[PDB]
RNA sequence: GGAAUACUGCCAGCUGGGACUGAGGACUGCGACGUAAGUCAAGGAUGCUGGCAUAAUGGUUAUAUGCCGCCCGUCUUGAAA
RNA sequence: AGAACUGGCGAUGCGGGAUGAACCGAACGUAGAGUUAAGGUGCCGGAAUACACGCUCAAGAACAAAAUAG
RNA sequence: GCUCCACACAGAUGGAUACGAAUAAGGCGUCCUUGUGGCGUCGCUGAACCAUAGCAGGCUAGCAACGGUGCACUUGGCGGAAAGGCCUUGGGUGCUUGCUGGCGAAUUGCAAUGCGUGGGGAUAAAUCAUUUGUAUACGACUUAGA
């Protein structure tokens, strides 16, 4: 399953960006202005909000090498 | 994959079942065996009885079904060494299906089965009465409390039966509308 | 798996003898060297030719011509047993010769205790016609509408444990 | 009166459906058409694509379908035969072929698919539960 | 979520071993669900831990672990070998080991 | 009559997954890419990331676990003894 | 009894053979990866309760031997 | 064991999900021909059923039902083979993801699985002393006196 990423500028972002040198405010508005915009293209489909909500796990019998992900 | 095991004697060869529990508990695997004097041996009556008498003729030996089933169970583990010692203390064995293992399923080794393993015509013997007749005391007793535990058994499979039709017919009634279609499209 | 080679010598022509009797025979085997050493032995066995006094010619894989039409094949039958030699014919129902050959051969090292050292297999002949099969065997296959069940099949289960208690039935 | 319960077996015949488990062919159907011996039966099953081979009854199953079909049918007969005797339509109608299909849909779920699953079931379940102790 | 577990369970089965000789530093391992070569090949190059508990304490836990690698398959019934950094005591003989899903594949 | 397929062999064909190995120590040579500058998988691991001084790790010994190991030297003898 | 012609061992580890000097493979620096021999793959023991054809109810896995297909 | 003082610590992490019997027959539904009955349906494995969404699973505003269920109560029966477990009438208090939304996740920075003593207060009982002899090489065994 692939959503469309096209419309989220991800062009700030670099591996400098990451750099470690509470939260920097810088971060808080970045991380808030790519939630709106992936946000929207979320809420497109059904259930789409719900499965990213939901945690993955395994169960009894489920076998990895046979499961389509 | 079952935190614990219980396997169904009846039916099943000694040696199979034996070599098939060994290589499962040496594993860590928790078994228990139930209705040992309901194990069965190829061969007929003759050649049953001997072979027993044979090594009798040399120590202590058991009467009882599940200690036969033990000593054949015993001869195909490392015994002496702390491995086998631990592995034969996640074994059990029991006359008939006493509690609480009475209430909780039993499951059977197909490649076990003395109708898949012996060719058709062919005799078998079965544990309960080489036991009883090496000297065993208890095959009375055992035949009539298993009797007994089929007794108000099949009432309550019965009682499972008249609850699983309610329950298919509240899954039909609900059945064909949109979400049913839905989880059956997705093989659901 | 076998296979069927053709295999035709002439002893080494020389002077005094030129254009040999070209000795011609279908050998049976697994490969090629193997049906030139069967070809070889048989020349010694029953003609006054040695290894290093011939020739193989050509040697070349014959197929079946119909390996779906189910036939029946005569076979005489000679190998050497614990006591001198004895002429056997047997008969085969099979799809293609191979097929018969090889089960033949499975017969021979199963109702005889041979292998395939000991085993000649003279000619092979096609029979079609009904009444010319003898074994009653091969006959039992041979009745129209023909229909038998397979009671107290044995399928087999993967896992080690079942719940099921599985049937026998068909 | 007399009584004889069905103790119907599937017999191995001309025009046989059935399918095979094992071998290249695995999970496609096929017809018998003749018989060589109690081991191998020769089949044909040319709606699949599978090759008219002689195959051993245990690396086959049989199906208690059945038709019409001459001893020794070529290839051409046998499909004439399969196709006037809808034994694809049959196949689908038996629980088996339904049972086989899920199967395949269960192991084709996707992840996504796997939670639509839960979701579905769990609202399904609201109402089965509320359908009944009333 | 009701179960929390990421990892396919294992049995650890012996050492890679002869008649009279042993080869500690290779370790059988099966895994549930697992019978064929095919379906191991997927299980390859995954790490393996070993999970057991402690009577004194550690850096932060109780808690201490094993880790290792998958390196081949072994058998027919899709018994695979698993290598570790420390070999097993041998008394984990039926014990039983989390086989992580990465690095993944997929 | 024609397709194929079945089987043997070839590919100085393509494309992944798994395990061990990092040996040498400024350039001398055989080769490829490119009109050239320059680059390269071309006579041996390069770069990044993650844990650390009440460290990280390693070490000594008691038991335990899976397997193995007839008590030492001498002489008899062709051998074990 | 008497010899004798070439060979296995003399001083020889290692793997299999329940153990063995007359068997099979193979002869030796310290380790890793990989591929094998004899020998095996129901457990002890690492590995297919593999596949296919028939045989045998009793063991079966040189001496008491002579009396289901063609 | 009743009480005080003083100290102390072979491998759960989804559910072992329960008739019996045969294997050259079996279950499931229906009905009458109530019987070893007729019909349809199912196997050819457990690849099945439960539940499985929420910070290692929070806060919180609504909708749809009068259900599902965790915990402590209460009613009745049941389980003697190793019963010690099974339900279950009634109400109490929480969740409910059955459905519609909001609040927070960050910095751990790219993984390092993430439970009784040793000293006292009372005392139920044992052995020794005595005796007993139906016991006796020495242990042991057999009696009784607040």
């Amino acid at each position: 399953t692939k959503v469309s990423v096209e419309g989220v500028n991800v062009e700030k972002f670099n591996v400098e960006y990451f750099a470690k040198e509470e939260i920097k405010a810088e971060r808080v508005e970045d991380q808030k202005v790519v939630d709106k915009a992936l946000i929207a293209e979320i809420k497109k489909t059904p259930l789409l909000k719900q499965y990213l909500s939901a945690s993955f796990s395994l169960k009894n019998g489920d076998k990895p090498h046979m499961l389509k992900f | 994959v079952e935190p614990v095991v219980v396997i169904d004697g009846k039916g099943h060869l000694v040696g199979r079942l034996a070599s098939v529990v060994a290589k499962q508990l040496l594993n860590g695997q928790k078994i228990v065996v139930v209705r040992a004097e309901e194990l069965n041996i190829s061969g007929e009556f003759f050649r049953n009885k001997l072979k027993y008498h044979d090594f009798l003729r040399k120590p202590f030996h058991f009467r009882a079904p599940s200690r036969i089933f033990y000593k054949a169970l015993r001869g195909m583990v490392s015994h002496k060494t702390a491995r086998g010692k631990a592995a034969l203390e996640r074994l059990k064995v029991f006359e008939g299906i006493p509690p609480p293992y009475d209430k909780k399923k039993r499951v059977v080794v197909p490649q076990a089965l003395r109708v898949l393993r012996l060719k058709p015509g062919r005799k078998y013997t079965t544990l309960g009465k080489l036991s009883t007749s090496v000297g065993w005391k208890y095959e009375d007793v055992v035949a009539k409390l298993e009797a007994k535990r089929k007794v108000s058994s099949a009432e309550y499979y019965a009682k499972k039966r008249a609850f699983t039709k309610k329950v298919a017919s509240a899954n039909a009634t609900a059945a064909e509308s949109d979400v049913a279609k839905q989880l059956a499209a997705l093989g659901y | 798996h076998f296979k069927e080679y053709q295999v035709i010598g002439r002893r080494l022509p020389t002077e005094s003898v030129p254009e040999p009797k070209l000795f011609r025979m279908r050998i049976f085997a697994s490969n090629e060297v193997i049906a030139k050493s069967r070809y070889w032995y048989f020349l010694q066995k029953l003609h006054k030719v040695k290894k290093a006094s011939g020739e193989i010619v050509s040697i070349n894989q014959i197929n079946e011509a119909h390996p779906t039409k189910v036939k029946n094949f005569g076979v005489w039958v000679r190998y050497d047993s614990r006591s001198g030699t004895h002429n056997m014919y047997k008969e085969i129902r099979d799809v293609s010769r191979v097929a018969a050959v090889e089960t033949l051969y499975q017969d021979m090292a199963a109702r005889h205790r041979a292998r395939f050292r000991s085993i000649h297999i003279l000619k092979v002949a096609e029979i079609e016609k009904t009444a010319d099969v003898k074994r009653q065997y091969v006959k039992q296959f041979l009745t129209k509408d023909l229909k038998f069940p397979l009671p107290h099949r044995v399928q087999k289960s993967t896992k080690t444990f079942s719940y099921k208690r599985p049937s026998t039935f068909y | 009166d007399s009584i004889v319960k069905a103790s119907n077996w599937r017999l191995v015949e001309v025009g046989r459906v059935v399918l095979i488990k094992k071998g290249q062919s695995a999970g496609k159907l096929a017809a018998i058409v003749e018989i060589i011996d109690q081991k191998k039966v020769l089949i044909d099953g040319p709606k699949a694509g599978v090759p008219r081979q002689a195959i051993n009854l245990g690396q086959v199953v049989l199906t208690p379908l059945t038709f019409a079909l001459p001893r020794g049918a070529r290839t051409a007969t046998v499909s004439k035969k399969w196709a006037a005797a809808a034994v694809c339509e049959k196949w689908a109608a038996s629980s088996w072929a339904k049972k086989i299909a899920q199967r395949e849909r269960r192991a084709a779920l996707t992840d996504f698919e796997r939670f639509q699953v839960m979701v579905l079931r769990k609202q399904k379940r609201y109402t089965v539960k509320k359908a009944l102790a009333k | 979520a009701e179960s929390h577990r990421l990892y396919v369970k294992g049995k650890h089965l012996s050492y890679q071993r002869s008649k009279r000789v042993n080869n500690p530093n290779v370790s059988l391992i099966k895994i549930e669900g697992v019978a064929t070569p095919q379906d191991a090949q997927f299980y390859l190059g995954k790490r393996i831990a070993y999970v057991y508990r402690a009577s004194k304490e550690v850096r932060g836990s109780k808690i201490r672990v094993m880790w290792g690698k998958v390196t081949r398959t072994h058998g027919n019934s899709g018994v695979v070998r698993a290598t570790f950094r420390n070999n097993l005591p041998a008394k984990t003989f039926g014990a039983s080991v989390r086989i992580f899903l990465y690095p993944s594949n997929i």
